[PDB]
C-alpha cells in the first residue's frame, strides 16, 4: 500500500524550457540484493492510454526521446525534461511495483503558456429540427485562443459549458455554449448576442444576430 | 506491432457484472504476464488486477472476490470478470501487457473500454445540426444521450483539422456534446458535410447532414 506523491499539481512551461517532475514515496522502492529502483514514470497525451516512459526510476524505455532522462532513486524521484517541446503537452505519473498494490501518483498537468492569442467565434441558432421535437439550444464557439482565462456572456437562468485540453499543436484552448431553453420562451425575445472578455480583448469581441423569425 | 483491444465495456446497473474482453496479436501471448487498469472519473489511475506468466492471480483489495482476472493463451484473450460493481467502479479499463518476459510492468496498453455504473436507462442520442466573407463554420450538437460514450465523425471522418470536439456534459442522466467545424465560405455548401454519429449499445448510429435554413413560414 505504498503512497505516491506527485508535485505541485499544476505548472507553466514554456518550449525550450527545463522541466523537473518530483515523485515522493511513502516506502523505498530500492532492494538491497539488486539494488534496483523499482520505479516508473508514465506520460497520457489527454484521450490515449499513457504510454511507458522511465522505468527501474531511470531506464528509457525504447524510442523515449533523449530529452527525458531519469533520475534519484528509494524515495524521492526526479524526470527530468532537457528541452519541452509541445508534443509534451500532456499529463505525467509515477508508479512503483515493489510489492502490491501497485500504486500511482496524483499526477501532474503542465499547462504550456505560450502567446496570448485571439478567439475566433461563431454563434449559431437553434435547428429547424430541434424546435420540431421540444426544446432550442444556441452555441457559440470560441476556437484557437491562449489563456484558458477567459470567461463570456441578459437572463442567464440555466447554460452549459465545454473546454477542450490544450491542443497539442497550438498550444490553444477552445470552448463550447450550450445555451439551452424552452422552444417558445424562444420567441418572447428577439435580440440573441454571446460575447468575449479575453485577457488581451479590453473592449470585448462579440457576435450577434436575431431571431430570424422577427 | 503490439496491440490491446478492450471489448465489452459500457453500462450496468449497481450489484450487476460485466466482462470485460483484451484482444492481444502481434507477440509470443503466454510469454508475458498480463494485467488491468482503470482511470476514475477525476482522472486518477488504479491498478486492479494482475496474473502471472503461470496463472497466479494479484487483485487490489478494492475489488477482492468481485473481480475475477483470467487469461486464455489459446486464442490470446485476457479477460477482466467483474461482478457487483460499485458505484466507485465507474470508470476507463486499459488491459496491459508485460514490460517484458518478466513481472507485471505497464508496457503496452490497450486503448481503454468505459464502465459506467448507474441505474439509469440507456437511451439513444438526438442529433440537432448547427447551421449559421472568409470563412464560415458549422456544427453538431447531440443533446440527451446515456450511458456514455459516443463518437462524432464529419463526413465519414474525412475532415481532420478545424474540428474541436468538445468533452461531453452529464446534466440529468442526458449527456449533451458539441462539436465545431471550419472551412474556407468556398467551401460549404458547395460539398457537402454530414455529422456522424455512433451511439454503442443502444446499437444506434446516426448520420444527420448539414444543410442550410431556409426562409420558409407560412
Amino acid at each position: 500500500d505504498i503512497v505516491m506523491s506527485q508535485s505541485p499539481s499544476s505548472l507553466a512551461v514554456s518550449v525550450g524550457e527545463k522541466v523537473t517532475m518530483s515523485c515522493k514515496s511513502s516506502q523505498s522502492l530500492l532492494y538491497r540484493g539488486n539494488q534496483m529502483n523499482y520505479l516508473a514514470w508514465y506520460q497520457q497525451k489527454p484521450g490515449q492510454s499513457p504510454k511507458l516512459l522511465i522505468y527501474w526510476a531511470s531506464t528509457r524505455e525504447s524510442g523515449v526521446p533523449d530529452r527525458f532522462t531519469g533520475s534519484g532513486s528509494g524515495t524521492e524521484f526526479t524526470l527530468t525534461i532537457s528541452s519541452v517541446k509541445a508534443e509534451d503537452l500532456t499529463v505525467y505519473y509515477c508508479q512503483q511495483y515493489y510489492t502490491y498494490p501497485r500504486t500511482f501518483g496524483g499526477g501532474t498537468k503542465l499547462e504550456i503558456k505560450r502567446a496570448d492569442a485571439a478567439p475566433t467565434v461563431s454563434i449559431f441558432p437553434p435547428s429547424s429540427e430541434q424546435l420540431t421535437s421540444g426544446g432550442a439550444s444556441v452555441v457559440c464557439f470560441l476556437n484557437n485562443f491562449y489563456p484558458k482565462d477567459i470567461n463570456v456572456k441578459e437572463r442567464q437562468n440555466g447554460v452549459l459549458n465545454s473546454w477542450t485540453d490544450q491542443d497539442s499543436k497550438d498550444s490553444t484552448y477552445s470552448m463550447s455554449s450550450t445555451l439551452t431553453l424552452t422552444k417558445d420562451e424562444y420567441e418572447r425575445h428577439n435580440s440573441y448576442t454571446c460575447e468575449a472578455t479575453h485577457k488581451t480583448s479590453t473592449s470585448p469581441i462579440v457576435k450577434s444576430f436575431n431571431r430570424g423569425e422577427c | 506491432e503490439v496491440q490491446l483491444q478492450e471489448s465489452g465495456g459500457g453500462l450496468v446497473k449497481p450489484g450487476g457484472s460485466l466482462k470485460l474482453s483484451c484482444a492481444a496479436s502481434g507477440f509470443t501471448f503466454s510469454t508475458y504476464a498480463m494485467s488491468w487498469v482503470r482511470q476514475t472519473p477525476e482522472k486518477r489511475l488504479e491498478w486492479v488486477a494482475s496474473i502471472s506468466t503461470g496463472d497466479n492471480t494479484y487483485y487490489t483489495d478494492s475489488v477482492r472476490g468481485r473481480f475475477t482476472i483470467s487469461r486464455d493463451n489459446a486464442r490470446n484473450i485476457l479477460y477482466l470478470q467483474m461482478s457487483s460493481l460499485r458505484s466507485e467502479d465507474t470508470a476507463m479499463y486499459f488491459c496491459t501487457r508485460g514490460r517484458g518476459d518478466r513481472g507485471d510492468l505497464f508496457g503496452y496498453w490497450g486503448q481503454g473500454t468505459l464502465v459506467t455504473v448507474s441505474s439509469a436507462k440507456t437511451t439513444a442520442p438526438s442529433v440537432y445540426p448547427l447551421a449559421p466573407g472568409s470563412s464560415v463554420t458549422l456544427g453538431c450538437l447531440v443533446k440527451g444521450y446515456f450511458p456514455e460514450p459516443v463518437t462524432l465523425t464529419w463526413n465519414s471522418g474525412s475532415l481532420s483539422s478545424g474540428v474541436h470536439t468538445f468533452p461531453a456534459v452529464l446534466q440529468s442522466d442526458l449527456y449533451t456534446l458539441s462539436s465545431s467545424v471550419t472551412v474556407t465560405s468556398s467551401t460549404w455548401p458547395s460539398q457537402s458535410i454530414t455529422c456522424n454519429v455512433a451511439h454503442p449499445a443502444s446499437s444506434t448510429k446516426v448520420d444527420k447532414k448539414i444543410e442550410p435554413r431556409g426562409p420558409t413560414i407560412k
